[PDB]
């Protein structure tokens, strides 16, 4: 069953790296909206302070 | 239009409030966003690699 | 007063494009989220599941 270890690699091998890659790949970009969401933060009160 | 302004003015910081709740809002979507992929990915993709691993024998 | 309520009603309003902007944000992020979790869902529980079928052997 050669198929059994093509699946048991592909199933693991495939999706843990791309998948890990996503979650840290979009943490950077969620990581850098939060930061537009403090710029923000930071619009409003330069608007206030003016 | 003291009035339109005042209203306006709530209107702007209505906006400015609002925006800050979503300045904290999305800060906090980009954090649980961040954070549940973080956590997510990266802890269920490890299992998948532990499948690698878990799933030999 | 209507330069004051000029700006404040274009200050109201772009700030409340901001507000849609950070809101749909949040709610594209709130997706990503929910999928995100849904994938972490499926993956913790695929595998849990098919652990727990495959706890034995």
């Amino acid at each position: 069953l050669n198929e059994l270890q093509a699946l048991i690699e592909a199933h693991f091998e495939n999706r843990k790296k791309e998948e890990e890659e996503l979650v840290s790949l979009k943490d950077r970009i969620e990581r850098r909206r939060a930061e537009r969401a403090e710029q923000q933060r930071i619009r409003n009160e330069r608007e206030k302070e003016r | 239009l003291s009035d339109k302004l005042k209203e306006a003015e709530t209107r702007a910081e209505f906006a400015e409030r609002s925006v800050t709740k979503l300045e904290k809002s999305i800060d906090d979507l980009e954090d649980e966003l961040y954070a549940q992929k973080l956590k997510y990915k990266a802890i269920s993709e490890e299992l998948d690699h532990a499948l690698n691993d878990m799933t030999s024998i």
